[PDB]
Parts: C-alpha cells; structure tokens; sequence
C-alpha cells in the first residue's frame, strides 16, 4: 500500500492521487493535464480551500526518473497541506488565500522505467528517428534558448534536448497549463535531486534576470529557514553560474513567460547516496524542504 | 542531476 515514508512505484501513486482526493474533496481536486508518451495520465492536484479568482503556485515534481526523492516530496507536501489545515495557522492561510498546483509526477513513463528496467533512469521513453536511443531530457525541452548549451542534440545523451523545443508530450503539456493559467500563477517551483541548491534564472544563458537582486534574497532567506531543523546546507543562486549552464530549462521558461519567482530545488543528499537516497531520509528531507517551501509561500503572498 | 556533477 501508499506510505509517505517509502518511495512508491506508479500504479501506488496514481491510486493515491485518486484516494487523498476522495478523502479531502474539501481541500483537493483532480485533473489531468495532459498524457505521456505511453498514454499514462498526467495528474494535477488542485490543492486550496475553493474559491473565485485565487492566485496559485504551481509546483512539479519528477522531471527526471531516477530522482526519486522529488516524487517522494510532492506527496509528503499533500498530505501535511490536509494534516495541518485548520491546525496551523500559516498553511491555514495558505490555502485560504492561494491555491497549490501540485504535479506529482511529469515523467511517469521514465519513472517506471526506473522501477522495472533501469534504476538510474533519467529522461522520457519516447522514440527517435534514425535511432533506437530512447528519450529526452524533459528539463532540456523547453523554449528557453533552446538546445543552445549544455545539451546534446545526440538522442543516446542523457541530456538530449529532443527533436524540438516541446517535443515530448509532457512538456508540451506542462507548458500548455502554465500558458492557460499565467493570469493566476504566481510562483514555479520544480522539485529535483540531488545537490541541496536552490536554484533560479538563468541556466540557458549567463545574463542575469531584472529582480536577480529579489531571488537570491528570497533564495538566501529560503536556504536558512530549510537548515534551521537539521543543519542541513544549501547553497544557491543563479542556475548557469551555481551548477552549470543549461538551456531549455522548465524555470527558465516559466519565468520569461512573467512569472517572477522561479526556482529549481535540489534537494537532498551531497552525494554519499546521490540518487538511491535510503527511504529513511524520506521523512527528514521532506520535513526540511516543506519549510523552505512555505516560506516562499509567505512571500509570494505578501507580493502580490 | 547530470552525471557526473
Ligand atoms: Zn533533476
């Protein structure tokens, strides 16, 4: 069965986003946003207390397949969003005055591809003309100076920008929700492992976005509420300079659509684990990254 | 993400 504090394969988490939305129809809604390659179903929950014309945050999880940390977090941050309602008085707030996009999943037909053939799994599974290399990289597929660095144009890299900007089904879905919805969203937070960075705008060039002074104040403000539970370190900044330079990023693109506050969270662990992060990290890891998390909340709201 | 950074 679903555990929050074990990582669950696709067919437990599809059935999850089903069963806490059934549980709490109060505080969550359910849609698909699009299909994947394989025609598995893009979930979105609608995470708020309903009402008209609420800003939104929008935040994803599972870009990448092996990362499974990032999956693991969309889920522990629906379930505290219901636990601590109407308990907490800051989540309370929260979800009175915005709603959470919460996309659990974006690569699922990656992700179950990492528990059936290949754990270290890391782009889609769709096709390639003149290969029988499989998938793209999702975060190199974007219209962000697309495919113009730190990207392959090679299908068998695992940076393989794809064979045009918004080529895979799911990043073409991805972007087609934000389009529709601009007016509302007001923050994109994408969930990944591993590093423990915050990271915004831009990787795809070295040029610097207008409020840089604004994101790397909330950046730092972020990376000390996170370490105030367990001392755990982030470090931060603009993506191209504090990791390295990469185009067609999904936080790039959300932010020069105008959605100003735009981040890329690494989470745990530095490397001793990378990726295979022992499940019992899950619960510590997640408990960390929630409070870096709403208070970005707080401040989007308090700017808008 | 990418191997090996
Ligand atoms: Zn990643």
């Amino acid at each position: 069965g679903h555990s929050y504090e074990k990582y669950n394969n696709w067919e437990t988490i599809e059935a999850w986003t089903k069963q806490v939305t059934s549980e709490n129809p109060d505080l969550i809604s359910r849609t698909a946003i699009g299909t994947t390659f394989l025609g598995n179903n893009i979930y979105l929950l609608k995470v708020g207390k309903p009402g008209p014309n609420k800003p939104a945050i929008f935040m994803d999880c599972g870009f990448h397949a092996r990362e499974w940390i990032s999956h693991a977090f969309c889920q522990w941050f629906v379930r505290e969003a219901v636990l601590t309602y109407g308990y907490e008085s800051h989540m309370t707030e929260f979800l009175n005055k915005l709603d959470f996009y919460v996309l659990p999943v974006l690569n699922i037909d990656g992700y179950i591809y990492t528990w059936t053939k290949n754990r270290m799994w890391r782009k889609t599974r769709s096709t390639n003309a003149g290969t029988t290399c499989i998938g793209t990289d999702p975060n190199r597929n974007f219209d962000a100076g697309w495919c113009t660095t730190g990207a392959s144009t090679d299908p068998c890299d695992e940076t393989y920008c794809g064979s045009a900007a918004e080529s895979e089904k799911e990043t073409k879905a991805l972007a087609d929700f934000i389009r529709n919805n601009l007016s509302s969203i007001k923050a994109y937070l994408t969930i990944h492992s591993y590093s423990q960075m915050i990271l915004y705008p831009y990787s795809y060039d070295y040029k610097l976005p207008e409020n840089n002074a604004e994101l790397n104040n909330l950046a730092k403000a972020a990376v000390k509420e996170l370490a105030t539970l367990y001392g755990t370190k982030y470090t931060y900044g603009p993506g191209a300079t504090t990791i390295y330079p990469a185009a067609g990023g999904s936080d790039d693109w959300a932010y020069d659509q105008g959605i100003k506050y735009s981040f890329t969270f690494e989470l745990r662990d530095k490397g001793r684990y990378g990726f295979i992060l022992p499940e019992s990290q899950i619960q510590a890891t997640c408990e960390e990254t929630m409070l870096a998390i709403k208070y970005v909340t707080n401040y989007v709201l308090g700017h808008l | 993400x990418v191997y090996a950074f």
